[PDB]
């Protein structure tokens, strides 16, 4: 099961210069592997066929090299349509393993998240649930951890974090701190807190509300 | 004696064939104990080590032929080593690998005995040309480099400058062909090559086939015989762990039989065991059957006959 | 040409045999691409569609014979369709199904050529009578309706009014019999039918067997040959996905061989591929081996010879 | 950073036969690595010095082989004093990485956990805390997940699971489901539940109590 | 011409030295483009590929000497390959690796020219014996196997049966010694070996040192010179990515100078670049300085002189 290791896990480079990527083998694949262009929810189309040589509908800038253990994927003329999770994939040993993921983001000026926290509705309370979700918005780069608290004492098993891709226009990111509780647990407490933490956030961004305040 | 005097040449090379993994060819045949299974009967076994296969990094392709120069360098190196072990007076046991190596395996054998014969037991003829193949894979073009009747028509594909075609079209017998692409069969019919495919194998019976094969090669004159033997030429019920399995091959019985007729002439002078691939068995039991098959084939080549093998002393003592 | 000019007749019928599931016979053989695997060599392939098999709801049994009228209606319909495709000048590729259909498959073939021969390659003779069987299953009584030497002795079982016995007992050769119930072998010995069972197959060798079979049928006079071929006649190591598997059948090599001798007479005029059943393979791999076997059998009938097949242009160009 | 991968992660073999272990390299260490005997809280003493050859105070049964990618540690005469977390460790490349862990347990007949659930004390309630812990006891093998519920609705961020080694005599295992709450959260609810799940437990072992029941 | 005619032998071997990682010796020197940086001036460059180093699994130690048989097999193989490339009339560029290989690198060089000289530019003498070392590491015992004045005193350590001591104690000059264990300096003083350590290097000046070195070797008679060159003999400010760095080595200027004096005799006949280790640089910049150093050393050996190199046509045109 030769493990193929992609040394750039993530990548964020502006429309511009070379975006040389790395993929390593645990054996000698020896010029027998390829490169792919998995756009989100699409066909992971071939970039480079046999460690080189640029297959059949490739634009201009997708040279690469190898032969035979640690290979290269050069994106010289970056062309911002190419922002996709890239994959090397060894071939000439069974079973035919893949790389890990080479998310090519957009490099831009680090955006700060706009963070606030939101209750369950009375329409929800007539159904009998509690879903207190904080909503994080327009930041760069991806990494935020959000903590919850039962009036000061932390929460899990409802808490879910889910991120989109990078935006087309302002090129930002995404998270809801999707948390679900019960109506009984809702009514026993007021001060519900959302503690964001981004690289732009020097202090951890806390936004809160009491129950029966809004 | 004269026969069962063995020089083993392991040749872990792959770049003639596309399915990488046949470079664990000599490793698995040696760890199945081919050396020690020779050593019961009077086998003068001398291992000469494996051949180093250097990696040309810019082995740039031809029009259709791909990885040419690595194949040509490997077969030139093997031609020197086969000529070395035939100057040692032994029977060249050259096992790989793939049929790309059989270029130098027949070439260096002809460097000592220029009037040999080739029993190319294979599912395929492997006589595509660099121009009229559609693969360009050199595990199926060794025979086209070797026939003198094809000279002036083979391209100067790089790595093959040393290649002198050395055998005659009337001096080769295919046994067990079962899947031929059209270029190879036009060559087969125009040269007048004698061949016994699985049609003619079943027609005469495998024994009358080996009878007429020895009547074709040795019926004119006693001469050295070079059994170059593919392991996909047998049926994939016995060897599924090969590169190109085609159903309808020889039974394992008859493969052992063809080797035993070549032994009982006393004229075995060169042996090839190619296309063994432990990486393509779907179970290791498939690999185990395939490798035990190829080992016992190699045993019945050098006179592990199924009738018996002995040392000439009284055993009632 | 004359040969490899094919009319395909799919016949998904089951009620001669008890194990329901053989009605996915033509479906699996077509989805394995028998049509396109013919079309590489010069096969004039014309599919005539599948035959509709109506369901007689009150197909009331005979004494022992059960589902009689559906079998008789199916074979009468097939006799008309076989006579149609033989008036088309093609070679009738009639594949089902079960041997119940071979009544009309030999009958409509005799409606054009009354002096043909039948090579009934099967594990069984399938020549039980309606009176002296113990099954009453019509996948094993087609041959008893067809021999003129059995007339005045076959009952008027319903559905079989149209049945004229059309072939002579000296004009049929069984090849590969290996399990016969006693009534069928008394018929076999009293009529003086020539047959080569697996005894005689191993005795002469499969090639001398096909040699004497063609010497028996065609040695007197050139005449059309109707290979009606069961897929349990091969060994169940190759076709376990059949209705009645009996161990000890022909090797897959020899099955392909029998078809290739019938081709190289140039006198193939009718072909049956019966008893294919994808529902009885314990794994789908068993079904895959069985169907690829029967497909390549049908290929080697019409001249996908293992020696090679070509189109007559120069290929060094 | 050649990663050394130990193919037996855990091991449980009786006092008895061979206990051949596996350690693989991402390169060719080539007969340049060792084998260790880390007893819990002790000195990870050398077993095998250079892929073989049995160093200087080794008893009798610690042969091993290699040379040069995927190595072997054979424990032929098992000797039940040897139940320790074992480590291969590559040496002749910098930096000198280690294996993962080769916990050699005792193989015995699978023991069922004795499971029950325990409240906070009034002495705790005078201090103002809540610590509802379930106590799991005498089982084999190690793996149990324990769920908690707020009268039927699940709990985390107090819940802690902690396991000992295997016992000397009966050779069993260990877990407390160490959960901490607040006195206020304690007083608002009664039916506190502990749901064990072991391999011996065909049904998930639920033990519960109401507050003010005991 | 006579000089700058190069046979490259890459030898990725490590088991003489303990710090594993020097087997990326020829890989990094080739990917730094030593081949193409030769090819500007008239360098007849012929790469002969890397040597295969088999792994003896039970390479059991001696008393102190450890991994002996792998070293002896590697140096015997290299002795054959050096004798091969010296029969090719080229200058043997043998780069590894470690000084264990210099046994066969001087041995096969003496197989063609038995009266050569050795300029062993190294921080250490590397002339420990198997008996009176305290390491037993064969990256520091090549010279003790090679001196005829040490015969009858070197043990029969396995792998070294082929070893014939081939050079005289008065036919070797150490240049740049800076850390010697006591056994090696008793050998150095008792044999009367001429040597210029960093004391004598600074005393005469590096130019008067190379003047007297060529006056010692070539002042008697013109004879082939075998510069065997360690890369720790330079100061670790230039090559910190070596196996045994010792501070106080030659400046990079003077290392290039020693190579250029060996070139301007026109008598360079064998070259060793050992102990290159990319795995021990604390930064890759350290590795980059080390490898560019060793590359330009090898350039200034074959006549990439710092004065200039030319092709003899007018360039005002
Ligand atoms: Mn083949
Ligand atoms: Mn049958
Ligand atoms: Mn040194």
């Amino acid at each position: 099961e030769i493990v193929m290791t992609q040394s750039p896990a993530t990548l964020s480079l502006s429309p511009g210069e070379r975006a040389t990527l790395s993929c390593r083998a645990s054996q000698s694949v020896s010029s027998y592997l390829a490169w792919y262009q998995q756009k989100p929810g699409q066909a992971p189309r071939l970039l480079i066929y046999d460690a080189s040589n640029r297959a059949t509908g490739i634009p201009a800038r997708f040279s690469g090299s190898g032969s035979g253990t640690d290979f290269t994927l050069t994106i010289s003329s970056l062309e911002p349509e190419d922002f996709a999770v890239y994959y090397c994939q060894q071939h000439s040993l069974l079973p035919r393993t893949f790389g890990g993921g080479t998310k090519v983001e957009i490099k831009r000026a680090d955006a700060a998240p706009t963070v606030s926290i939101f209750p369950p509705s009375s329409e929800q309370l007539t159904s009998g649930g509690a879903s207190v979700v904080c909503f994080l918005n327009n930041f760069y780069p991806k990494d935020i951890n959000v903590k919850w608290k039962i009036d000061g004492s932390e929460r899990q098993n409802g808490v879910l974090n889910s991120w989109t891709d990078q935006d087309s226009k302002d090129s930002t990111y995404s998270m809801s701190s999707t948390l679900t509780l019960t109506k009984d647990e809702y009514e026993r407490h007021n001060s519900y807190t959302c503690e964001a933490t981004h690289k732009t956030s020097t202090s951890p961004i806390v936004k809160s509300f009491n129950r029966n305040e809004c | 004696a004269k026969s069962r005097t063995i020089g083993i040449i392991g040749a872990p090379f792959s770049k003639g064939q596309p399915r990488g993994g046949v470079e664990e060819g000599p490793t698995v045949l040696r760890k199945a104990g081919l050396l020690e299974k020779l050593k019961e009967q009077e086998c003068d076994v001398k291992d000469y080590g494996d051949l180093p296969f250097a990696d040309i990094p810019n082995d740039s392709p031809f029009q259709i032929v791909k990885n040419p120069r690595s194949v040509g360098k490997a077969s030139e190196q093997l031609a020197g080593k086969v000529a070395e072990v035939k100057k040692n007076g032994r029977i060249s046991l050259v096992l790989g690998g793939d049929h790309s190596l059989a270029i130098g395996s027949i070439s260096g054998h002809a460097r000592v005995h220029p009037d040999l014969g080739v029993i190319w037991v294979d599912a395929h003829t492997d006589i595509n040309t660099p121009l009229t193949t559609t693969s360009g894979n050199l595990h199926g073009q060794p025979v086209s480099f070797l026939l003198k009747e094809l000279k002036g028509k083979i391209p100067d594909v790089p790595g093959f400058s040393w290649v002198t075609p050395c055998i005659s079209a009337k001096d080769i017998v295919y046994i067990g062909l079962r899947d031929v692409d059209p270029g190879e069969h036009y060559i087969l019919k125009t040269l007048g090559i004698k061949y016994f495919s699985m049609t003619e194998v079943d027609r005469l019976g495998i024994g009358k086939v080996m009878e007429e094969t020895l009547s074709y090669l040795l019926g004119r004159k006693k001469r050295p015989i070079h059994l170059s033997f593919d392991v996909d030429g047998l049926d994939p019920s016995f060897t599924p762990a090969t590169g190109t399995p085609v159903v309808g091959g020889l039974t394992y019985r008859e493969g052992l039989y063809i080797t035993e007729e070549i032994y009982k002439t006393g004229l075995l002078s060169g042996l090839d065991i190619m296309e063994v691939n432990p990486s393509l068995g779907k179970t290791p039991e498939e690999v185990t059957r395939t490798v035990n098959t190829a080992v016992a084939i190699t045993l019945a080549c050098f006179g592990l006959a199924r009738e018996g093998n002995h040392k000439p002393i009284d055993y009632l003592n």
